């Protein structure tokens, strides 16, 4: 799926952003 | 309107802000039923994000 | 043990897989109440992911 | 449990998340041996998505 | 030239075919270590889809 790639992007951003809080 | 937005903008403008907070709380608290906790978090806090 | 995992691994192993599907469905359907929809999606599909 | 799931749910729970992450990295880096790269990506990151 | 292809065309040409084949086998067999299984599947069958 393709918006799954973009949901992928999104979740990854979020988590990485929590890495720095 | 929202319906015509590309996928990233649509998600950013609807669920990303409350998700970021919900995921942060989930990570800190590590509750026994994380999926249930996250859904409850969304329903409990949605008034403040709508 | 899930409780001691780093944040990313903890989230990857609890809520990320159902969240990816939920966000994809949300983006496709663009329902009137997206936060409600997403939380409902979690609760309705939880049994398939835990 | 897992073996009783429909195909889509089974794959979505086991390999789709790490795969999408890997495909994104592959698409950005475009390495010379993409199939090898993706296999290595899976093994290097599997610990994120499962506890062995 | 591969490095200048759009993401979708790039992936479709390099890894999507062997991946779909691999996901089909994974879903049929449902092994205990699916991510490991899929990585091994890729390396075991890569010669089908590329000649180095």
């Amino acid at each position: 799926l393709y918006k799954e790639q973009i949901a992928e992007d999104i979740v990854w951003d979020i988590i990485d952003e929590l890495e720095q809080i | 309107d929202l319906q015509s937005l590309p996928t990233r903008a649509y998600l950013d403008q609807t669920v990303v802000p409350i998700l970021l907070q919900g995921l942060a709380v989930l990570a800190k608290e590590r509750p026994p039923n994380p999926i249930e906790f996250l859904a409850s978090y969304l329903l409990k806090n949605k008034a403040q994000f709508e």
